[PDB]
RNA sequence: GUUGUCGGCCAUACUAAGGUGAAAACACCGGAUCCCAUUCGAACUCCGAAGUUAAGCGCCUUAAGGCUGGGUUAGUACUAAGGUGGGGGACCGCUUGGGAAGUCCCAGUGUCGAUAGCCU
RNA sequence: CUGUUAAACCAUAACGCAGGCGUCCUAAGUGUAGCUCAGUGAGAACGGAAAUCUCACGUAGAACAAAAGGGUAAAAGCUACAUUGAUUUUGAUUUUCAGUAGGAAUACAAACCGCGAAAGCGUGGCCUAUCGAUCCUUUAACUUUACAAGUUUUAAGCUAGAGGUGUCAGAAAAGUUACCACAGGGAUAACUGGCUUGUGGCAGCCAAGAGUUCAUAUCGACGUUGCUUUUUGAUCCUUCGAUGUCGGCUCUUCCUAUCAUUGUGAAGCAGAAUUCACAACGUGUCGGAUUGUUCACCCGCUAAUAGGGAACGUGAGCUGGGUUUAG
RNA sequence: UCUCAGGAUAGCAAGAGCAAGUACGCAGUUUUAUUAGGUAAAGCGAAUGAUUAGAGGACUCGGGGUUCCAAGAAUCUCGACCUAUUCUCAAACUUUAAAUUGGUAAGAGCCGCGGAGUUUACUUAAAUGAACUCUCGGGAAGAAUGCAGUGCUCUUAGUGGGCCAUUUUUGGUAAGCAGAACUGGCGAUGAGGGAUGAACCUAACGUUGAGAUAAGGCGCCCAAAUGCACGCUCAUCAGAUACCAC
C-alpha cells in the first residue's frame, strides 16, 4: 500500500483541517517497571517453573498498521487503524505526482 | 462389467446433463439419430409408424443404439434403404453415475448417458409408402424388444413426419399452399409481407 | 362454506326440512344458560335468554331458524351443540364421499335421512 | 445452507424486473410520506443503499419516522413463538405507499354520507358487508342444449 | 458417534401451543429512529404550548418568556 | 387542428422502407472579432439571418418485424384436500376445490400534463 | 461468501453439487466534466489473419481488483482533472440472535471539509465475503489518584486505537505400550443372524450372427426382464456384568441349480461315444502327493468321483497345524 | 461451549400471583379490501447453455475436388452467413407463469387540503408546511363464525441420543441404509379391527347396566346370512385383496 505522507485532515485543538505528518505506529518497549513486569517477574522467582503460558500458535500473516498523524499547525497526535496490508510505503506528494505524471 | 440397466430404470433423480459442473462426463454410444433416405420429400414418404414409450423411464443411450441399428439392419434389408426414413426422437441427455473407504461421500464419476422418457413420448419415427408400413411397423416392434419394459408401435394419420393431417395436407397440395423442404412442409398466411408472395416477381 | 372446505373427510352437511328442524329441537332441544347446559322443557327460558329479541318459543326459534331471520346467530348460540345418536342404519364409507357412496360431504337434502336414523 | 450473508438467495427477488433495467422511476422521488402511513416496501436493486434485508421485501409497515433520504417504517417478525418489532429505515427507493388506508377512507366517507343522509330521513341506513348469499329463487325460459358423453378417440 | 443434525419437527407446534403472543398497541410509542431535529421542535412547542398544562414552575418559567 | 419549453407514465411510443408538410415555432443554414473550444469553430462556445423542408421533427402508409390486449390452446399441464382406490411396479384413476404457458386467430399501435403560443 | 439441493416470503440436513475468502487498492476512495464500450458490414501507402485511420450499424452481447449471483449506458463503463469524507463526536437500526458479543452494512443529529455553476454527492471500494474478548503491553487525549503536607522523578487510572488467540465465544503442550490398567459403551469395529445384491453365481426376452446350405439341433452379439444368498461389498438392528473367533476329524439330516443309477423327449442321434431337455435324490458319490488350510494342483480307482444348507452344521465331541498375549 | 455419553441457554412444563379479563377484544377459520412471490407447468421459429434433420439463397466468407481449356471461366464437395424450417433437453436457463401459501387491513384512538393555538438554527419566498392541543361538520357500531384457552408477573422441575406413517424430497444399484420439509403419530397409550405384532384402520380410557354403531366381519374355530340377486373362473403348481411379505 502507498501511503503519502503530507494529507490534509482534521484536527481537534485547530477544529480545521491541517497538514499533518503521517508516520506507521511503532510498539515501545515494555518499561521495566510496569506492574505487569513486575509481577511476571516475582511469581516467576523461586520454583513453579514457568508461570504465566507461552503463546506457541499465531496465525496471523498480517498486522493491522496504525497511521500517526501529527498537525503542523499544533503539534497534536492521533491514531487510526486501517486495513490489512503486508507491504506499507510512505511517499512525498511530490514523487508520488511524479510518478503519476510518468505513468 | 457395465451396470445392469435395472439400476438406472426409474428416475429417481434430478436431472444431470452434461455441463460446465459435470467434468469427464462420457458420450453416448448412439452418435447417429437418422438412417434410410434422408433427401426424401414430404411427397416421397407420406405414412409414419412411431414407438411410442407407454412408461416412465430412464432408457440407456446404449440401448438406443441397440433398438436402433436393429430396425435399421431391419428396414434396409427388408425393403430398401431408398423407402425408409428411420428418425430418433428422443435424445440421451441425463448422466447416470456410480460410486466405485465405504460411504464417507458417495458423489459418483459419470457412469454413462440416459434419456429421461415419460408416458407417451415418442422414441422412433419411421415414414414410408403405404406397401411397405406392415414392415416399418415390423422392425420397430423387434426395436421394442432391446427396450426396458413397455413400448407401443403406432400409425399416425398426419403426413410424414409433419404437423398436418393427410386431409389437410392434401387440401394444402391443391390450392398451393404448401411449400417443402425435406422432411418438413411450410404454409402460407394471410399475415406475410407482399414482398415475399410469388406473384410481385 | 368456505370454512367447511376443510373439515369435508370428517363431517356430513345437509339442507334440513323445517320438520327436522323442529324434530331435533324436540327432541335433542337444550340451551346454554350462563354456561350450563339445560334441557328445553319450559319456554320460560327461551324468554330468558332470547325474550328481548322476540324469541318467545320453542316454535319462534325454529321459525328463525328456517327463515333465518334478524337473530339467527343468537337463536343458534342458544342452541346447544346437538349430540346425536348412533344411527340406525350403518353409515356406508366414512373414508368415501357421498358422491361414491361414501358419507362425506353435502347430502344435499339426504342430511335428512341422516338425522332420522340418529334420532 | 451454508453461507448467511446480508444477500443470501437475493438472485431472482432482487433482480430488477424485465426490462427496468436503469429505469430512473421519478414518481418514487416525488410521493410525499407522512408520519402515521402505511408503506408497502418493495426493494430496486440499482440502488444499493439503505437496502431492507430480503426478508422485509413485498412486507407492509407503518410508518414511523420521516428522515430526509428515508422514510422509518414499522414491521413485525414471528421469532420463535411470538411477534417482534422491527424498526426498519427505508430509503425512498424502496418504499412505496400502500393502497390499504387508502381504499378504507373513499369507502368510509361515501357511507358516512349515505348514513346521514338517511339519518335525515328516518332510515337507519347500515354499511355492513355482507358476503355472497344464498341465490334467490328464478324463472328460466331459454334455449336448451342437449350435450351427451363423447366416444373416446385417440389423437396422434 | 452419529446425530441428527438439524430437524425443525416439534418447534413449529411447540410455537403455537401457547398462542402466538402479540405486543400492545400503546398510543404513545418510544422515540428511536426519530430524528432530533423533529424532537427538538416538539421539545419546543410543547414548552411553549399554553393549551398544554405542564408544571407548576415550568409554567412560571413559560410566562416569565 | 398545429408549435416550442419542462414533463408523469416509459414500445400501443421501438425498428424498416415510403407519402405528406397552412401558419407560427423548432431546425437544417451563414460567420469566427468577442467569453468558450478542440489535432482540427466537426463538436462545445459566441454572433448572426443570404437560403431551405432536402435533413431532424408532426401526421399518416405497409394482407410490414417488434411491442400491447383478447381468442384458441384447455378445463389440457400443474396443483389443494380424501381415499382398507386400481397396478408387481413405474404409474394411473374416483370424490370435493383452484387452475396455467408457446404454435395458430383477431384487434390495437402511444397516453395523461403545466406554460407560452400559431391557425385573424 | 456466492449459485444450486430448497420445492414462488422467511427457515430447512448430509465428509450433497460448482466455486470462493484470511488478501488487494492514495485510487481501484470521493467529486465534476466530457465520451460509449463488445461486435458487424463496406473503405485507405508499407500492411500480410492480426497494428493504425473512416463511415454506417451496434439493448450492453464490453467493462467494472479479486468467486458467484445481482446491479450499471449523456453511467457504476472509457478519458481528463481535483481532492482526502479510507476524517470529528456519540447513540440507534437491520442481518445471525440467548433477540448476549463479535463481523458487516444502513438511517439519523451534531461537526470539519472536498468536488461542482448549482441542485447534489461523498463516515471508503457498485451490492452480497475479506475478519478477534478478560489479563498484560503500547499509544493518543484528560486540572483523575499515590489516603500526615508538599515539590519532583517514578508508579497507578478514566475514554479509545494497535500487539491475538485460523480449535477463529479466544487452554501455554510429543510419542510408545504385545508388560499394560480403570470407568463405560452394543450410542461403535472384529464372528453369526437381519435388510440390501451393486459384485459373485444361476436363469430367461429380442434375434444380428455362428452353425459349408439353414436364426432358434447346439449357441447367441448389440440390448433387455429376472432369480439366488455357498462369493465379495454396503449397513450397523441384536449380542462389549463375553453367543469360545480357521480347518480337519466324527455323525445326522435337508436342498436340487441331477455327477452317477431308473423311465423318457430332442440332435448337425448310422453304430460307439456325446450333447439339450423332462419325471426324479430312491440310492450312491472313494484311496494318496504338497499345503494349517477353505480353495488350488497333481497321481489313481470308479456307475459316478455332482453343487449346496443346517449359527460360513458340528471345541463342557476331539484336535490345536493356522490366527491373535507374554520369550 | 477441548464442545459429540456432558453443561449452560432459550422453547416445552407446574405452582403462586397481578390486572378494569377496552370484547368497538381475541382466532393455526373463512370472507372482503389492498399486496407480495419466481417454485410446479410451460417455453426455447425468446435471451443463456446444450443439440439432431433436409432445402433454398440476388448478395456472401474460405478450403477441396471436377472439367475444360486454359489460371480464367464453367462446375461438383465442404463447412461458416442469412433465407424459411426441424428433432430432444436444463437444479446451478428463462420471456410467460399457477395451486398451496406471505405482509397489512376491515372505524369512536374513524373520516373531511373548515377553524383557533404552540414551536428561542424545525420547513418554506411565503401562517407556506409539518407535529401536537382545544374546536367545527359527518359517523346504528360498519363481514361470517366461534369464545367451558384475557393479558401479564414471579419461582422453578424435566428435556437437550429420538423413532415411524402419508405426501415431498437428496446421496446411494440398493437396504428394516444415510439425510431433509409440512402435518400427525410412536416414544409417554390402553380398547376393537389388520390371525400375529410400537407408529396402519376405527377410535382416546373414572366404577356400572341398556341401546344403536365405527373399523372389520356374519360356513366352522367365532358374535352375526351356509341370505337374496348378478357377471367371470377348473388349476396333475386355482384363488382368497390396503399398510403386508414381493
Ligand atoms: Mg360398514
Ligand atoms: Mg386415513
Ligand atoms: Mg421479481
Ligand atoms: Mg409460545
Ligand atoms: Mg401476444
Ligand atoms: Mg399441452
Ligand atoms: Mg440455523
Ligand atoms: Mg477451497
Ligand atoms: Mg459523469
Ligand atoms: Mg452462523
Ligand atoms: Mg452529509
Ligand atoms: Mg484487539
Ligand atoms: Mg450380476
Ligand atoms: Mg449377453
Ligand atoms: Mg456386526
Ligand atoms: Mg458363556
Ligand atoms: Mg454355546
Ligand atoms: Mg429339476
Ligand atoms: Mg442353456
Ligand atoms: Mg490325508
Ligand atoms: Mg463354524
Ligand atoms: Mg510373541
Ligand atoms: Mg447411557
Ligand atoms: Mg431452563
Ligand atoms: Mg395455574
Ligand atoms: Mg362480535
Ligand atoms: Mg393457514
Ligand atoms: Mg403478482
Ligand atoms: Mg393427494
Ligand atoms: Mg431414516
Ligand atoms: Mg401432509
Ligand atoms: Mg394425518
Ligand atoms: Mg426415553
Ligand atoms: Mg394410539
Ligand atoms: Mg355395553
Ligand atoms: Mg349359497
Ligand atoms: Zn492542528
Amino acid at each position: 500500500v502507498q501511503v503519502p505522507k503530507t494529507r490534509k485532515t482534521y484536527c481537534k485543538k485547530c477544529n480545521s483541517h491541517t497538514n499533518h505528518k503521517v508516520s506507521q505506529y511503532k510498539k515501545s518497549k515494555e518499561s521495566t517497571h510496569a506492574q505487569g513486569r513486575r509481577r511476571y517477574d516475582m511469581k516467576q522467582s523461586g520454583f513453579g517453573g514457568q508461570t504465566k503460558p507461552i503463546f506457541r500458535k499465531k496465525a496471523k500473516t498480517t498486522k493491522k498498521v496504525a497511521l500517526k498523524f501529527d498537525c503542523t499547525t499544533c503539534k497534536t497526535k492521533r491514531v487510526i487503524p486501517i486495513k490489512r496490508c503486508k507491504t506499507i510505503v510512505f511517499m512525498d506528494i511530490t514523487q508520488i505526482k511524479k510518478a503519476k505524471v510518468n505513468k | 462389467g457395465r451396470r445392469p440397466a435395472r439400476c438406472y430404470r426409474q428416475p429417481k433423480g434430478k436431472p444431470y446433463p452434461k455441463s460446465r459442473y459435470n467434468r469427464g462426463v462420457p458420450d453416448a454410444r448412439i452418435r447417429i439419430y437418422d438412417s434410410g433416405r434422408k433427401k426424401a420429400t414430404v411427397e416421397e414418404f407420406p405414412y409414419v409408424v412411431h414407438i411410442v414409450s407407454d412408461e416412465k423411464e430412464q432408457i440407456t443411450s446404449e440401448a438406443l443404439e441397440a433398438a436402433r441399428i436393429a430396425a435399421n439392419k431391419n428396414l434396409i434389408k427388408f425393403i430398401s434403404k431408398d423407402a425408409f426414413h428411420l428418425r430418433c426422437r428422443v435424445h440421451p441427455w441425463h448422466v447416470l453415475r456410480i460410486n466405485k473407504s465405504g460411504m464417507r461421500g458417495a458423489f459418483g464419476k459419470a457412469l454413462g448417458k440416459a434419456a429421461r422418457v415419460d408416458i407417451g413420448s415418442i422414441l422412433f419415427s419411421v415414414r414410408v409408402k403405404e406397401p411397405h408400413v406392415k414392415y416399418a411397423i415390423d422392425a420397430l416392434t423387434r426395436a421394442k424388444a432391446k427396450f426396458p419394459g413397455r413400448q407401443k408401435v403406432v400409425t399416425s394419420q398426419k403426413w410424414g413426419f409433419t404437423k398436418l393431417t393427410r386431409a389437410q395436407y392434401s387440401r394444402l397440395r391443391n390450392q398451393k399452399k404448401l411449400v417443402t423442404d425435406g422432411s418438413n412442409v411450410k404454409v402460407i398466411g394471410e399475415r406475410g409481407p407482399l414482398s415475399r408472395l410469388e406473384l410481385f416477381r | 362454506l368456505n370454512m367447511i372446505k376443510r373439515v369435508l373427510p370428517f363431517i356430513t352437511f345437509g339442507y334440513p326440512t323445517r320438520n327436522t328442524i323442529s324434530k331435533l329441537i324436540y327432541k335433542r332441544g337444550f340451551a346454554k344458560v350462563n354456561g350450563q347446559r339445560i334441557p328445553l322443557t319450559d319456554n320460560t327460558i327461551v324468554e330468558k335468554s332470547l325474550g328481548k329479541f322476540g324469541i318467545t318459543c320453542v316454535e319462534d326459534l325454529i321459525h328463525e331458524i328456517t327463515t333465518v331471520g334478524p337473530h339467527f346467530k343468537e337463536a343458534n348460540n342458544f342452541l346447544w351443540p346437538f349430540k346425536l345418536d348412533t344411527p340406525r342404519g350403518g353409515f356406508r364409507n366414512k373414508r368415501h364421499a357421498y358422491h361414491q357412496g361414501g358419507d362425506w360431504g353435502n347430502r344435499e337434502v339426504y342430511i335428512n335421512d341422516l338425522v332420522k336414523a340418529m334420532l | 445452507t451454508h453461507s448467511y450473508g446480508y444477500r443470501r438467495q437475493t438472485r431472482k427477488k432482487f433482480a430488477k424486473a424485465y426490462k427496468t433495467k436503469g429505469h430512473v422511476r421519478i414518481s418514487r422521488y416525488l410521493t410525499t410520506y407522512k408520519v402515521g402511513e402505511y408503506v408497502d416496501i418493495m426493494v430496486d436493486g440499482s440502488q444499493h443503499k439503505g437496502m431492507p434485508y430480503k426478508l422485509y421485501h413485498g412486507r407492509t409497515g407503518k410508518v414511523f419516522n420521516v428522515n430526509p433520504r428515508s422514510i422509518g417504517v414499522i414491521v413485525h417478525r414471528i421469532v420463535n413463538g411470538r411477534y417482534i418489532e422491527k424498526r426498519l429505515h427505508v430509503k425512498i427507493e424502496h418504499v412505496r405507499p400502500s393502497n390499504v388506508k387508502t381504499a378504507l377512507s373513499k369507502r368510509y366517507q361515501a357511507n358516512d354520507q349515505a348514513k346521514a343522509e338517511g339519518n335525515k330521513a328516518g332510515k337507519r341506513v347500515s354499511t355492513k358487508r355482507n358476503p355472497g348469499q344464498p341465490l334467490e329463487a328464478v324463472q328460466v325460459q331459454g334455449a336448451v342444449n342437449f350435450q351427451h358423453p363423447k366416444v373416446f378417440r385417440e389423437i396422434f | 458417534a452419529k446425530s441428527k443434525n438439524s430437524t425443525n419437527k416439534n418447534q413449529i407446534s411447540k410455537s403455537h401451543r401457547n398462542g402466538i403472543k402479540k405486543p400492545k398497541d400503546h398510543r404513545h410509542i418510544s422515540t428511536k429512529g426519530v430524528n432530533p431535529r423533529f424532537l427538538r421542535n416538539r421539545r419546543r412547542a410543547i414548552k411553549n404550548d399554553p393549551s398544554i398544562k405542564k408544571s407548576k414552575n415550568l409554567e412560571k418559567k413559560v410566562n416569565k418568556e
